[PDB]
């Protein structure tokens, strides 16, 4: 209710707006960066799971624990279009199936805004980590992941699955679920026991998988991010656009109020 | 060359005599003629052709053209160029040189808002050199204005985007 | 109108039809009428009228009219602007975008409009 | 609207939802740009209950019968402390917003959440 | 190692009983600070369609 | 405040002050919507470097006692350069905010984030 006052506003959510149009173009910046480290990534968890094939099919003498019958991924910060919420709603669906069954849950975390999740409703997590940087590296994933590995060695964990979002499409993050530790005419010279090996190579082979879904949730972050910041953007467009209008509306009626007293002191003069 | 240092005041004088003299009085209390006012003031300020020096002179000056340029000078109040006074001579003038307070409070002295000032004679009224090498300055100042933002944030930026950046940064 | 009654079809330009209603407030407050709305002339409706309703098609001819607009302080409710697209049946907006791309004429496809 | 007047009963529940509905009316603009999502676990809560306070404050009339044609409610003052007393309390936490829209006394949004 | 294929599968890091097992127990540890005990579970299913309504309106 | 009538230290240091506020003036208002985090190392410092100028341009005098509790200060040309000088070059960035509040020359401001 004043021109200028509603001159302020206009100027402050027009600063605003220029920031956040910059922030959708870091976040499309940003994603790229993250999608070169997905791809650099795979040919070391391909070849393993190409050596674990053999070394247990061609040596049928031994059976890994983890070859006969969750981690959840999560952002350090804010801006995320729905990220976060869309994985937990299909968290809960799982969960909540494994106590149809009657089954007991172990929990593992990552990220700031999943421990703030399971701590506002009770959640029993094992293991967790958080304050990750943009650009994570697998020596910090090590620890969460050997709990998780020591729980299943145990036999208090009969299957472990990470869930995390998955980059369909620059617009599309899918929110998963996927199942971790449960997976020709010549010999290799193993120099070491196949055991050792064996049981080496399938730790490796979880760790890099962990390591996968971390960098492919963050890819997924930055996605969301650019949507984020480009619907902020267009929010406040509407709102510069309303106050423009109420703001025309106290310049005519100061300009008629003001001609009104001038006119009605000259009568009188 | 003419320099008017406050048409606004001349203004504020004229208002005035004609509210002492008893005139009726219009927007902002100033009279119906203040238009006119200074619209009489600055169409004077003009170039004239030889035939009209050669006419006016009697013949004792030939093939020369005379010429006045004005630069009048308007005060503002907290930026409003729609005030009566600054939206009539805005409307007279060839063009108008804008200078802004958040710019001369940034360090950038000659406060020159290169965006929205203009001149509507343009490059007729340029050097050869000046106007050749006018345009490529006028583009990287625009550049600048459409990626100030990404400054705090350069290392995200393509090497080009980055490269425009950086001209626009020492052009300004 | 003296071609317009010669059988002919006559395109009148206006320099620009805010000047026409700023002209009529200026003698407006001369002759000391008490002004409306805005600080306008209280006639403002009717001396946009008696101009703009001249410029029709007639059984002998017609005249067609291109007039520049300003908008004063980008508000388009303003009463000026207002009273004068009332009489208005296209909008030919001019793009200093699209002259960049080196196109001319540089009419806006999307911004401009018609009642026909 | 004074405690010698209405006793504190009545006098806490009123200041109470005045307190609710002041704190929402901030959070506009944020929410706007934004959205629910950024606001704290507190605020989320306020802002929650105060979307159902201003629902229950809604009444069919009955001379606005010819309008819709829901029938119209007369309800006792009894009856509305003890509707607003409870969603402050959290007693309806459970229940779904458009329960409290149109229903005259507390007990019928219960019987209204159940479709 | 094949006739015509070399693979070297490094590690980034230098793998070890005590490095093994410190991380695991940092991780456990992190876990026991964070959690304090229980708390409603069913609240679940409305605390996200309150967020799956309220995501909706802002695009 | 011309380098011909003053000096060009003068000056300079009067321009450096104004050109760290004017550029605070245009981030106070995305801190209040989109945080502290988002904004760059170098912002980050700079807000810093502003919200504690802002703060050493206050003096309590010895007219004002009577209003402020704490007894006048008078701080001389020199000292007043030196002081803002010391904060534009970032020789006070460990100091905690509230120590440059209410405390004549900059050697005070030193020995307030003591208590």
């Amino acid at each position: 209710a004043g021109a200028k006052e509603i001159r302020s506003k206009i100027a402050s959510i027009k600063s605003t707006q220029k920031i956040t149009n910059a922030m959708e173009k870091v976040a499309v910046s940003k994603m790229r960066k993250a999608q070169m480290r997905m791809a650099a990534g795979r040919p070391y968890a391909e070849r393993i799971r190409q050596v674990i094939g053999h070394l247990a099919n061609a040596n049928p003498e031994y059976r890994h624990p983890f070859m006969v019958e969750y981690i959840v991924v999560s952002s350090d910060r804010g801006l995320c279009g729905g990220l976060n919420i869309n994985l937990f709603k299909s968290l809960v669906k799982d969960m909540s199936g494994y106590r149809e069954q009657g089954a007991e849950i172990d929990l593992c975390v990552i990220g700031s805004k999943g421990a703030s999740f399971f701590r506002s409703f009770g959640g029993n997590v094992v293991a967790a980590i958080s304050h990750l940087g943009e650009e994570p590296s697998i020596n910090d994933l090590i620890g969460s992941v050997k709990v998780m590995l020591d729980a299943y060695l145990e036999g208090r964990i009969d299957r472990l699955f990470v869930v995390s979002n998955k980059f369909v499409n620059t617009m599309t993050q899918k929110p998963t679920v996927e199942q971790l530790i449960p997976l020709h005419h010549w010999d290799y010279l193993y120099e070491p026991d196949a055991k050792s090996l064996l049981d080496g190579l399938l730790v490796r082979y979880v760790e890099s998988q962990v390591y996968q879904a971390v960098v492919e949730n963050n890819a997924c972050e930055q996605a969301a991010r650019m949507i984020a910041m480009k619907n902020a953007t267009d929010n406040a467009g509407e709102l510069i656009s309303d106050l423009q209008l109420i703001y025309n509306k106290a310049r005519q009626a100061a300009i008629t109020q003001e001609i009104s007293e001038i006119v009605g002191g000259a009568a009188a003069v | 060359l003419i320099v008017y240092d406050d048409l606004s005041k001349q203004a504020v004088a004229y208002r005035q005599i004609s509210l002492l003299l008893r005139r009726p009085p219009g927007r902002e209390a100033y009279p119906g003629d203040v238009f006119y006012l200074h619209s009489r003031l600055l169409e004077r300020a003009s170039r004239v052709s030889e035939e009209y020096v050669e006419k006016f002179t009697n013949g004792a000056v030939t093939g020369k053209t005379g010429s006045l340029t004005a630069l009048p000078i308007i005060e503002t109040q907290a930026g409003d160029v729609s005030a009566f006074v600054p939206t009539n001579v805005i409307s007279i003038t060839d063009g108008q040189i804008f200078l802004e307070s958040a710019m001369f409070n940034s360090g950038i002295r000659p406060a020159v808002n290169a965006g929205i000032s203009v001149s509507r004679v343009g490059g007729a009224a340029q050097t050869k050199i000046i106007k050749k090498l006018s345009g490529g300055i006028r583009t990287a100042l625009a550049q600048y204005r459409e990626l100030a933002a990404f400054a705090q944030f350069a290392s995200d930026l393509d090497e080009a985007t980055r490269k425009q950046l950086e001209h626009g940064q020492r052009v300004t | 109108e003296k071609f317009r009654d010669e059988g002919r079809d006559v395109l009148l330009f206006i320099d620009n039809i805010y000047r026409y209603t700023l002209a009529g407030t200026e003698v407006s407050a001369l002759l000391g009428r008490m002004p409306s709305a805005v600080g306008y002339q209280p006639t403002l409706a009717e001396e946009m009228g008696v101009l703009q309703e001249r410029i029709t098609s007639t059984k002998k001819g017609s005249i067609t009219s291109i007039q520049a607009v300003y908008v004063p302080a980008d508000d388009l409710t303003d009463p000026s602007p207002a009273t004068t697209f009332a009489h208005l049946d296209a909008t030919v907006v001019l793009s200093r975008d699209i002259a960049s791309l080196g196109i001319y004429p540089a009419v806006d496809p999307l911004d401009s409009t018609s009642r026909q | 609207l004074d405690p010698l007047v209405i006793g504190q009963d009545h006098y806490d529940t009123a200041r109470g939802v005045q307190y609710v509905l002041q704190r929402y009316k901030e959070l506009k603009d944020i929410i706007a740009i934004l959205g629910m999502d950024e606001l704290s676990e507190a605020d989320k809560l306020l802002v929650a209950r105060a979307r159902k306070i201003q629902r229950f404050l809604s009444q069919p009339f009955f001379v606005a019968e010819v309008f819709t044609g829901s029938p119209g409610k007369y309800v006792s003052l009894k009856d509305t402390i003890a509707g607003f007393k409870g969603i402050l309390n959290g007693d309806y936490d459970h229940l779904p917003e458009q329960a409290f829209y149109m229903v005259g006394g507390i007990e019928e949004a219960v019987e209204k959440a159940k479709k | 190692v094949q006739p015509n294929m070399v693979k070297v599968l490094a590690d980034t890091v230098v793998r070890a009983g005590d490095l093994d097992e410190a991380a695991a127990q940092e991780a456990l540890k992190a876990a026991e600070k964070a959690l304090q005990g229980k708390g409603a579970e069913f609240d679940y299913s409305a605390a996200a369609a309150r967020l799956a309504e309220a995501a909706a309106q802002l695009r």
